[PDB]
């Protein structure tokens, strides 16, 4: 459902959070287009407690 | 699946995640549901009840 980083929950502005076995990517809902999570790809709002199912991961800041 | 099983092959979709995409179809951001999904469930079942 979301990605945790520095105590901040990251949600995909458009697309779906996916992983193959190890690496995390965000892709659309009608075509598998894997792209690395980037600040411009997600928006942060809140903390890593209210959500259920959040996954610890790193985010790459451009 | 949600809305997928009418277009073509039915792709599995977590129901907690299906709502966030249904909320996003009404101009309501995804994190609105996730932050209070317990209230959503508690309130949806009461209305069905
Ligand atoms: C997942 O994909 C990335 C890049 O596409 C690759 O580096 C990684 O090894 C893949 N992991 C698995 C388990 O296939
Ligand atoms: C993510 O990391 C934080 C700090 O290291 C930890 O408190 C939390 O339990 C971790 N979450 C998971 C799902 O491992």
């Amino acid at each position: 459902p979301a990605i945790c980083h520095d105590g901040k929950a990251h949600f995909p502005r458009e697309g779906v959070f996916v992983s193959n076995g190890t690496h995390w990517f965000v892709t659309q809902r009608n075509f598998y287009e894997p792209q690395i999570i980037t600040t411009d790809n997600t928006f942060v709002s809140g903390n890593c407690d209210v959500v259920i199912g959040i996954v610890n991961n790193t985010v790459y800041d451009p | 699946s949600g809305w997928t099983f009418g277009a073509g092959a039915a792709l599995q979709i977590p129901f907690a995640m299906q709502m966030a995409y249904r909320f996003n179809g009404i101009g309501v951001t995804q994190n609105v549901l996730y932050e209070n999904q317990k209230l959503i469930a508690n309130q949806f079942n009461s209305a069905i009840g």
